[PDB]
């Protein structure tokens, strides 16, 4: 053998992570399409039973 | 005309939420098998055609006004009440009183009829991707034409008074 003209070792390769691009919509993430809603039936609710 | 819209409301919406509750196809769950109030109906369940009853068994007080769905069904009785109430505007008329006591049965009802949804959905998830049928929609129509009725009956009271 000659001296060595590359070294090398065994190396991990794992999937690139994206730039994952949030939503349109990622501010309504925390409460739930459930919780948004019952809101908004619980405004218009609210309303009528105060007039 | 409006003395006609509250008639006509309240046997488009009492007719339309008895039948929310009595056809299965609230929800939508994974085989794909709809969902429903009383009782689910399984599909692709290694069978053709199945529709079994669900089995239900502090907490135990969620439990039992989820099979016993009183609130989705006390919205309709009182929009029953309420629709018989304004149905009392030609016979013994005159009275400017009793048109009152239909606004408060016909706001009773939908505030019974949100919390009907209340008790149904924290007991549903009580992934998964689980959407929500047609069905489980006209259930929301009962709700919000429970509040145009609810504002077009007291409308009616203030008028004869004033
Ligand atoms: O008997 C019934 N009353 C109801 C009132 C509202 C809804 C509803 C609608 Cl219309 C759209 C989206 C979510 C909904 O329910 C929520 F709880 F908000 F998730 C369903 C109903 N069923
Ligand atoms: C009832 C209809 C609810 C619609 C909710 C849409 C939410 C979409 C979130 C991601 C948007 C990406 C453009
Ligand atoms: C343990 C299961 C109890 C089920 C109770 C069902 C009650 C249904 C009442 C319907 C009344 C209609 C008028
Ligand atoms: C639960 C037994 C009676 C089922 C009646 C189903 C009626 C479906 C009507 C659909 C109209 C759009
Ligand atoms: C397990 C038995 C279920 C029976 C459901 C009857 C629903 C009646 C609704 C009447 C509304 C006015
Ligand atoms: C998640 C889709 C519905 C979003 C409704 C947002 C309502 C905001 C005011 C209550
Ligand atoms: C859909 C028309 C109403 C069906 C129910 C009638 C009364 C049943 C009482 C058990
Ligand atoms: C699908 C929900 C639409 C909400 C529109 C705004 C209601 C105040
Ligand atoms: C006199 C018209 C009242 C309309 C109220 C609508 C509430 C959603």
């Amino acid at each position: 053998f000659s001296k060595p003209f590359m070294s090398l070792g065994i190396s991990i390769m794992i999937k690139k992570p994206q730039k994952s691009k949030p939503g349109v919509f990622s501010f309504l993430d925390p409460l739930a399409y459930e919780i948004w809603m019952c809101i908004v039936f619980a405004y218009i609710g609210v309303s009528v039973v105060l007039f | 005309v409006q003395v006609l819209l509250t008639t006509i409301g309240a046997f488009s919406a009492f007719g339309l939420m008895t039948i929310a509750i009595s056809t299965d196809y609230w929800l939508y769950t994974r085989g794909l098998t709809h969902s429903g109030l009383w009782r689910i109906c399984c599909l692709e369940g290694l069978k053709r055609g199945v529709c079994v009853k669900i089995n239900h068994f502090a907490e135990y007080l969620l439990r039992v006004v989820r099979a016993s769905s009183i609130f989705p069904i006390l919205s309709a009785i009182l929009l029953l009440l309420g629709g018989v109430c304004v149905a009392a505007s030609r016979v013994y008329k005159s009275k400017r009183n009793i048109i009152l006591g239909a606004g408060i049965l016909f706001v009773a009802a939908g505030l019974s009829n949100i919390i009907g949804v209340i008790v149904y959905i924290s007991a549903n998830a009580g992934k998964n991707h689980y959407s929500y049928g047609w069905s489980f929609y006209f259930g929301g129509l009962s709700f919000i034409l429970a509040e145009v009725i609810g504002v077009l009956a007291v409308n009616i009271y203030i008028e004869r008074s004033r």
